């Protein structure tokens, strides 16, 4: 792949429909750990061992402790230069009749906070619940989400489980339902929303430039989106602190923190 | 294809 910023910017000048795919690396500079770097451990586990319906089936208190911790940490976090460059790019191009869409694997909502409008949150949101009984999806920013979680979620190895009885975890308040809530987050082994996937496929099929930013490109189906676009002959530029298994499929690779490279690229 | 996996 080319590291020519000038060649990328020639495509960027002409592009009518840009898809920006992001992962946890785009939020690293807001002081939010990635999943596979740092930093990624919560007590003894990584996200892949907790973000699963089997963890939730057999220890919903532990899974809730993890998501609670993340919710409370994320409340104080701010968009960084990469999130702003992405939002500002969308705004500026929109006034020219040019489309920019963000397809994010992040559930942190920082793209929303940055000012991105055309946002596809393909793994859900830290700040939404879904009821395991009635299926209702609700926005939830309550701190703490339920009283039993107050002061819980401490991330240090050696921290004891809160072991909250299931009745005292977050419960559904729709129509007296009372059902156990889960995070409205896509877990390993679970299907992404088919309606979201249909929107993604239409953006990928019609875009004429693609950036893939801060993702390890190992989680599917997301990891195949930018390669799909590249394989149509459309230029794809990867922005990452390192190379990934997808790097060689792409037209461009810009190594470095995306809070530096994205403002330059999208200027 | 629609399942979150690694992949
Ligand atoms: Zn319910």
């Amino acid at each position: 792949p080319s590291s020519s910023m000038a060649d990328f910017r020639k495509f960027f000048a002409k592009a009518k429909h840009i898809v920006i795919i992001s992962g946890a690396g785009v939020s690293a500079e807001s002081g939010v750990p990635t999943f596979r770097g740092a930093g990624g451990y919560w007590r003894k586990w990584q996200a892949q061992d907790l973000a699963t319906p089997l963890a939730f089936a057999h220890n919903p208190s532990r899974v809730w402790e993890f998501y609670h911790y993340r919710r409370e940490v994320m409340g104080s976090k701010e968009p960084n230069a990469g999130h702003r460059a992405i939002a500002e790019c969308e705004t500026r191009l929109g006034k020219q009749g040019r489309r920019v869409v963000v397809i994010t694997q992040n559930i942190d909502e920082l793209h929303r906070k940055a000012g991105t409008k055309n946002l596809l949150e393909i793994h859900g949101s830290l700040f939404k619940t879904r009821c395991t009984s009635c299926g209702v999806v609700a926005e939830n920013y309550k701190s703490p989400i339920c009283p039993a979680l107050s002061g819980k979620g401490a991330p240090e190895p050696g921290t004891q489980d809160a072991s909250i009885p299931v009745e005292k975890l977050p419960r559904c308040e729709e129509a007296g339902c009372g059902g156990l809530l889960r995070p409205h987050v896509v877990w390993f082994g679970e299907n992404l929303d088919p309606a979201i996937l249909e929107e993604v496929d239409r953006e990928l099929a019609h875009c004429d430039l693609c950036l893939v930013v801060g993702t390890s490109s190992v989680v599917y189906p997301a990891a195949m989106f930018a390669p799909q676009v590249a394989a149509r002959g459309v230029p794809v530029a990867e922005f990452n602190t390192e190379t990934t298994p997808a790097t060689n499929r792409f037209r461009f690779h810009f190594q470095g923190p995306c809070g530096t490279t994205l403002p330059e690229a999208l200027a | 294809t629609a399942r979150k996996s690694t992949g």
